[PDB]
């Protein structure tokens, strides 16, 4: 393992300030003095298969220009590609290529690091269970963290009792997980991208955190997973057809049927103006979590849009405002824009379905149909569902599409 | 009185119904089946807008059955061309057949939600007696009114037909029309002009169906929620107060009875 | 003078299905209307009801307007098919036409069983056959002393004791003093108990009085069969002189036939000459009467 | 050839029989009057000559054979008692149906249609057919092919008299040409001028059968005669009632006269000489006089 | 043969049935309906014509064929058809072929018009999917209402009045369509630990409604045995409809 040192940097400024020329390299190297080093496109800093390719120890260093290739696998020991101590506080790592299959940015106990517009292409043939994180993030206060490009990691951008950082404009592409949070207690995360993946977004027990203006294109089975958030913020999210499959390892969710959002013992947080499009599951909404404010949503092309597995009565409108729904069959005389009839999203034959899946069998049938109308004609055999007084009767979400 | 001498053989002659006293024994299992399930759910505005659904499927039914042969029956039975030659006329024996099955509906409604309320003083402890009467006292005086509506609706399908298989598909067109398309083709009418048809013509459609005036009139006081009600949510746009809706019932028996006697003068 | 139908051309989108009838009847005559099962008797039978306007010309049923209610207690319709109320009982829908007009109820007893219907009362009247709602149909028509009967073809579906005993029921009201009207079609064993029929076509009364007036009036020929007499030779030679036909069949059976014109001086050859065993004389019954009449009018 | 010869049958229903020990035999030509109730006494007898039953204790020999075969069905008319047919097809179209189930040419229809007078109301619904119209219908269908035997139950119900006149005139058509036929009726004057032999019967068993000689000359009944236009009975009626032969005195100028056509019998025959009347119809005992005495023989 | 000649009676008095016709138009009305609801707002439009013709073909059968045979015994007709040259098979069967005809015809203008409003308004409906999932559509509502064609057949042999018959065929149609669907879910969610759901998959087989919707959602069995069980639905309750109409 070589030293920065030991490269050959062509110096433009005095002011502890390199720049790498183009032609390959060979090694690991490691970042011990604060040098905010450059590099030409064609420094192909190219490891060669074991350990991590650019440890970083001092404060203040502006990794810039880098491209990565081939680091380690052994994700015990860390075999990162940039690997920051705790020590190395306010690194800014701008605008790398990387291609290797194990972690590509592991940080853990900085203050400010940014890591900002990269390229980490993870893998092809590793099975999704050691491709190693895209971006990394250990318990870090003040990170900035802005428009990456990771693909074909494993488990995306995983966060880990991380306190206070952004994650804006990146686009996540072909990876298991999409953001995954891990107790990351007033987080935020902004208009980022997440495309063909097995979960677009983790969210574990992390509280008082904003999940805003994202994008959830064509991903597997969650479109958004909530676990055990508090006092949250989910305010302009896109998810959009979310398919079935599985995770194919099945270590902290279960394969499913495709969840647009999946609120897991989440009590408060906001769900505003939300587009839930074209999924088998618009939202479902678990026993354990309930009372928060669910208003302004957009829930169109869902073949099921509400599951709620209770008995107890949900109202889904806060302010006297709710939300759009692209099945319901209402009228609007007094031209506000909501509507003038409550929208229950679900009946009782719609629940025997999720408790017992022979009924599929005897969804055709007219007793069926009977029973659609006898609910419909008789409320004392309505269970108290998941109701919203006002709907939406247009479209709130006509920038999301975009 | 001749009135009351044909109004005794109708209430002789729909008691022995076998079709009848099925329907009228479904009407009570199920006015005790809604009252119990609605103190088991202990709600208040449910069990009021379900038990006027309930009536709004079988005081017409009940009254259809009746009624269908009460002029055509008699016609070709032979036995209303007998009838005109005893000292009575077209009127008297047709107000007596109206009193005649009016007191069946009347009773087949006193058993109906009579047994519903010993369902409900019996079943929610400490709930108010007095609130209990007003409510359902007005169960019983107003589906009345709905069954005396399809009372007079029968017997202008039974005057107008001279085949009583005819009437009996007349009579299940009314059903179908007045209970469960008038209030799908407005609500039809409602959803393609998303509420943009007429803001203010709409809600007077309400009283052009008696079964709409009749669930307008028991939910005035525990309207509640709205997805319980549908399509009579546009009744609080309506802005006649509830004395108004029970003459608008009225008025559907006394129309379409002075047309069911104008139709049958000329039989 | 219980009917007096005069001059009523009855019509109705001009069709005029009734012309010009003139059908008085007296207080105890039994008259009989028989035409077709058409509207030229059964619109002359709703006039006598009530149920009728008379177009251009009165009806006095009783010397009163038939519509009136103190007349209608006095009549008594029995209608051709009426299976009446088929989930009441016997008594009950007897009891139920009682109070209807006014009859007292005591007599609801004493006609189910003055009628053969004691053993079928309290019984249903879908339980009936179609001879026993005609017994039925009776007792509704016997009801609170009816001072004019009106059946209507009262014997159909009936058996022959019981039409036999129908008409010993006649014959004591014809002695009580009521009138009775027979629209009938089963003419054949009718003519025995009527007084004067009526026989109209077309709209137009044809011809009315008496059996004896129609049978002089038309003139028909009266068919005699002589069959058993000594000898046919010698006895065809007695009838090869008045000028009518004769045809033997075993061993004397002539069955000659006088128009009515020479039959008074026939028999009294026949008497004092000749062992005769089996003359039957048919006079001309109702049926070729029946059988001119509408013949004659087209 | 004997048409029907049921050799002593006996058909009970459960351990009661309904129809005892019946003996029939029609001809080859002749017309035969099953005569009785309406109930279970008739209408038992006249399912037994069709395939509709099968005798308990005998057999029938319906032109010399078994009566199911389809060899009789096509040769043998029945028209029933109170047929209400199709009520949406038409009168010929119903005839069309009955003429290809039985086998018989399509030429056949027209011919029968105007031959019992339908051809005025063919073509229009059944519906809208009367009591009589229907008769004329369901004769017509009888009818169909060369029906060797016929079972008219109670053709004259509902007809206008004009009519059944011709309707006894098809039967001495009918009955020339060799096709016995069975009246099952109950208008029973008239139907005696054409009955070659009556086959009267009560509740259980068989009571008589002959002809209209045989039967009067057995069964010793009062002649009737009837008489009119001349004055009351106190210058009639103490000539019979006193010499032991009956008078019905019935209303004015009809007096009828019963006696017992022995001895007394030409003393009425004087009567009208020398006292003469006017329509003085003498008639042998009738058919409906024939009826009421042997239902009286038997219960 | 004599089993055609009462079925052209059938067809003739069953095309001028006034309730029949009354019914059929409303077929063929709610049929375009649906297609008209299917195609400007596949699996999901013929699962709702399905739903459609599990109300109304068990309805037209019985509104044809609950006075086959107590309705020509009322009229009289029935007591003159055995004294002619005809077997009581042959009216039995005769009548199925004339009363099947009708039906047979009611999905051709039911479904014919109904598969005419999807081939014009998706405009690219790659018609070769759409003839052979309306041809195994307008075979099988046939063979799902000579089934109730067949039920017909025995409750109106077993009645003697034509008024018990409609009271038995407005109860065969409620226990057949809309009440043993309801016990199969009551048994659901009223028992559970004594009623494996399992076995539910195969008492479906008891229901042929429910062998009806089953080959249009295409399951523990194959698609051929249900062919052969929705055809033994006919051939037993004929079977039984000719053992009542032989006891008459
Ligand atoms: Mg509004």
């Amino acid at each position: 393992a070589p030293q920065s040192i030991t490269t050959l940097p062509l110096q433009p400024d005095g002011e502890n300030r390199w720049r790498l020329p183009a032609g390959e390299y060979q090694g690991q190297f490691t970042i011990e003095q604060p040098m905010q080093l450059r590099c030409e496109p064609g420094a192909v800093i190219q490891s060669q298969g074991q350990g991590s390719s650019l440890l970083i120890s001092a404060p203040d260093v502006l990794v810039e220009g880098c491209t990565l290739y081939e680091w380690g696998s052994d994700l015990t020991a860390m075999d990162s590609a940039v690997f920051i101590l705790p020590a190395a506080e306010r690194a800014q790592i701008s605008n790398n290529r990387m291609r290797g299959p194990g972690f590509g940015v592991f940080v853990d106990g900085t203050r400010d690091v940014q890591v900002i517009g990269n390229e980490i292409d993870g893998d092809a043939g590793v099975r999704s269970q050691d491709r190693g994180n895209g971006i990394h993030l250990f318990a870090v206060s003040g990170a900035r963290v802005l428009h990456n490009h990771v693909r074909n990691a494993r488990d995306g951008i995983y966060i880990d009792t991380s306190n206070g950082n952004h994650l804006e404009g990146n686009v996540i592409e072909d990876v298991r997980y999409g953001v995954h949070y891990m107790f990351a207690n007033e987080n935020s995360l902004i208009d980022n991208v997440t495309r063909r993946t097995r979960t677009g977004y983790a969210l574990m027990q992390s509280r008082k955190l904003t999940v805003t203006g994202n994008r959830s294109e064509q991903d597997q089975n969650y479109g958004i997973l909530m676990n055990y958030i508090t006092y949250s913020t989910i305010t302009g999210n896109f998810v959009s057809d979310v398919q079935r499959g599985d995770t194919g390892g099945d270590s902290m969710i279960s394969g499913g049927e495709g969840k647009a959002l999946f609120i897991y013992n989440s009590l408060f947080n906001t769900i505003e103006n939300n587009h839930f499009e074209k999924s088998s599951l618009g939202i479902h909404l678990t026993a354990g979590s309930e009372d928060n404010r669910i208003s302004g949503n957009a829930f169109v092309g869902n073949q099921q849009q509400v599951k709620y597995v209770a008995s107890r009565t949900q109202e889904w409108s806060v302010d006297g405002r709710g939300n759009y729904w692209s099945d319901y069959l209402g009228w609007d005389r007094n031209n506000d824009g909501l509507g003038d009839i409550a929208y229950e999203p679900n009946d009782n034959v719609d629940r025997l379905l999720w408790l017992y899946p022979q009924v599929r069998l005897l969804m055709n049938s007219p007793s069926i149909e009977v029973l659609r109308w006898v609910q419909r004609a008789f409320p004392v055999i309505k269970s108290p569902g998941v109701q919203d007084s006002h709907p939406l009767m247009k479209l709130p979400t006509e920038k999301l599409l975009t | 009185n001749q009135v009351w001498n044909i109004a005794r053989k109708e209430l002789s002659d729909g008691l022995r119904n076998r079709w009848l006293l099925a329907i009228s024994l479904l009407f009570a299992v199920l006015a005790v089946g809604i009252a119990w399930l609605g103190a088991a759910a202990s709600s208040i505005p449910a069990t009021i807008a379900s038990l006027a659904s309930l009536a709004t499927f079988l005081m017409p039914l009940i009254a259809l059955l009746l009624a269908y042969d009460a002029i055509v029956g008699e016609d070709e039975g032979g036995t209303l061309m007998l009838l005109l030659t005893y000292p009575l006329g077209r009127g008297q024996i047709l107000l007596g057949k109206f009193v005649g099955h009016g007191l069946i509906l009347a009773l087949a409604v006193l058993i109906g939600f009579g047994c519903a309320a010993l369902a409900i003083a019996l079943l929610v402890e400490g709930v108010e007696l007095g609130m209990l009467f007003w409510a359902f006292g007005r169960f019983m005086i107003s589906s009345t009114l709905l069954g005396w509506v399809f009372l007079a609706f029968a017997y202008v399908l039974s005057g107008k037909v001279n085949e009583k298989s005819s009437a009996a598909g007349l009579a299940l067109g009314v059903w179908f029309l007045f209970v469960l398309v008038f209030d799908l083709v407005l609500l039809a009418l409602l959803v393609l002009s998303e509420g943009k048809f007429n803001p203010e013509l709409l809600p007077w459609l309400l009283l052009l169906n008696p079964t709409d005036i009749y669930r307008l009139i028991n939910l005035s006081g525990f309207e509640g929620s709205g997805s319980a009600m549908g399509v009579l949510s546009l009744g609080a746009d309506l802005p006649v107060p509830a004395a108004v809706l029970w003459l608008c019932l009225l008025a559907w028996i006394g129309v379409s009875l002075l047309l069911a006697y104008a139709i049958f003068r000329r039989r | 003078n219980a009917v007096e139908i005069q001059g009523v051309s009855q019509r109705y989108g001009s069709m005029t299905v009734l012309h010009d009838l003139n059908l008085n009847l007296g207080e105890g005559e039994v008259l009989g209307l028989f035409g077709h099962n058409g509207a030229g008797k059964t619109t002359s039978m709703k006039l006598i009801l009530g149920l009728l306007s008379p177009s251009e010309g009165q009806v006095k049923v009783l010397g009163r307007a038939p519509n009136d209610p103190q007349v209608r207690r006095q009549l008594g319709y029995l209608p051709e098919n009426v299976t009446f109320y088929p989930q009441l009982s016997g008594r009950e829908t007897l009891r139920h036409f009682a109070r209807l007009k006014g009859a007292a109820l005591t007599q609801v007893d004493e006609l189910l069983e003055q009628v053969g219907l004691a053993h079928a009362a309290d019984r249903r009247v879908k339980t009936y056959s179609k001879g026993m709602r005609q017994r039925l149909g009776l007792a509704q028509a016997l009801l609170g002393e009816p001072r004019l009967l009106l059946l209507d073809e009262p014997t159909v579906g009936l058996d022959p004791i019981a039409t036999q005993d129908l008409y010993l029921l006649i014959d004591r009201l014809r002695q009580r003093g009521t009138s009775i009207i027979l629209c009938s079609h089963v003419l054949p064993g009718v003519e025995a108990h009527i007084n004067r029929a009526a026989i109209l076509a077309k709209g137009c009364l044809q011809a009315v009085g008496s059996l004896s007036q129609l049978r002089a009036e038309a003139g028909l020929p009266v068919r005699i069969r002589a069959s058993g007499i000594s000898e046919r030779d010698s006895w065809l030679q007695r009838w090869t002189d008045a000028g009518h036909s004769a045809r033997g069949l075993s061993e004397s059976s002539i069955e000659v036939v006088a128009v009515n014109g020479h039959k008074l001086v026939l028999l009294r050859q026949l008497l004092g000459e000749g062992e005769p065993e089996d003359i039957e004389i048919h006079q001309p019954s109702l049926e070729d009467l029946y059988r001119y009449y509408m013949e004659r009018a087209g």
